[PDB]
């Protein structure tokens, strides 16, 4: 999971 | 059936505009485009909202039942929150259910419009919200209305080819049907490890069965109308011969366009204005929709023109806005200008990936  | 359709309302709007990453941006892309009066040239019609039975064509019901409890009050403190996406990107604010309804109905309605036929052309500037999973809240999308959208003109066109032009790779749509050669998926992107969301490299083609019915163009920072074209004119033509499709849906995320703080890609809405036309000369049943676009102005430069270019009419360079025309200063003009910043994309790179691509796309037949 990453962040935008 | 030869006006587009332009999907709007003032509770519409003030719904959009609820959204904390963007605020009010939706309200500036209307007032753009109605100082224009390039509303009148269109056929505006209200969004409906989507049903809990129409969002669950693709969303499980855990996931919206999750969404509809922490709206009810803004609820931050539910353990199971996180896992269902909910945070930093996408807050559990209050009445985001009704927000998320509003937007998926909204995209649902406009693939309506184009199955009854009363348009070859419809328009969502506040959709395109292409992040989302099946079960998941991701980069500021709460749902995938670009999904919605596609399952609903199934209902009417055999082939749907989806079309992603937003800064960042279109996963949730791509992942929806990844296991399908029913719609084949088309993202043009930033990869680049850190960069959200991390997927859509050129070798992810689909699975199994939706295996090269999905394709991805890896791209780098500082890329500008000129190459892009040419890019996308070439991934375009092979697809279109390949495919065959009998509907297309466009996702035209502002977030590439110069001036954006994201700061990756170089474009001006020329460019994709571009890419517009050569879909637009297919004379298909077309879904346009919005996305990202965190320079509010230049977001609202972009889709009014965009707007134009459907139409078929050129705009005045004199931004005719009242209510927010101090936000286009200092120079107030539609155009845009991109930065010096280098372009990243060695020729040689690009011509691999067209490449590989085109191999890929032999396969579909
Ligand atoms: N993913 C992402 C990146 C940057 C952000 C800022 C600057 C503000 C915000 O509220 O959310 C963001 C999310
Ligand atoms: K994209
Ligand atoms: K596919
Ligand atoms: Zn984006």
């Amino acid at each position: 999971r990453h962040k935008k | 059936s030869l006006v587009p359709v332009y999907i709007y309302s003032p509770e519409y709007v003030s719904m959009c505009d609820s959204l904390a990453k963007i605020p009010k941006r939706a309200s500036m892309v209307h007032s753009l485009i109605e100082a224009y009066a390039l509303h009148k040239q269109m056929r505006i019609v209200k969004p409906k909202v989507a049903s809990m039975e129409e969002m669950a064509t693709f969303h499980t019901d855990a996931y919206l039942q999750h969404l509809q409890k922490v709206s009810q009050e803004g609820d931050d403190d539910h353990p199971d929150s996180i896992e269902y996406g909910l945070g930093y990107d996408c807050p559990a604010t209050e009445g985001i259910f009704d927000y998320a309804a509003a937007i998926g109905g909204a995209t649902i309605t406009a693939a309506q419009c184009l199955i009854d036929g009363m348009c070859k052309v419809a328009i969502n500037w506040s959709g395109g919200w292409h992040h989302a999973k099946k079960d998941e809240a991701s980069g500021f999308c709460y749902l995938n209305d670009a999904v919605l959208g596609i399952l609903r003109l199934r209902r009417k066109f055999e082939r749907i080819l989806y079309v992603d032009l937003d800064l960042h790779h279109g996963d949730g749509v791509e992942d929806a049907f990844s296991f399908t050669s029913k719609v084949m998926t088309v993202s043009l992107h930033k990869f680049s490890p850190g960069f959200f969301p991390g997927t859509g490299d050129v070798s992810d083609v689909g699975l199994g069965k939706g295996r090269y019915y999905s394709v991805n163009v890896p791209i780098q920072d500082g890329i500008q109308d000129e190459k892009y074209y040419q890019i996308c004119e070439s991934v375009l033509k092979e697809v279109y011969q390949a495919f065959n499709p009998k509907a297309v849906v466009l996702q035209l995320g502002a977030d590439t366009i110069a001036g954006d703080p994201m700061c990756s890609f170089n474009m001006t809405p020329v460019g994709i204005g571009k890419c517009l036309k050569y879909i637009l000369q297919w004379q298909l049943a077309t879904l346009i929709l919005g996305g990202g676009g965190f320079n509010l102005a230049n977001t609202a430069r972009c889709w009014t023109y965009l707007t134009g270019v459907i139409l078929g009419k050129t705009l005045s360079s004199e931004i005719p806005d009242r209510e927010f025309f101090t936000a286009y200063g200092p120079d107030y003009v539609l155009e845009i200008t991109p930065s010096c910043r280098p372009d990243r994309n060695e020729p040689h790179r690009i011509q691999q990936i067209l490449n590989y691509i085109k191999g890929n796309l032999k396969h579909v037949v």
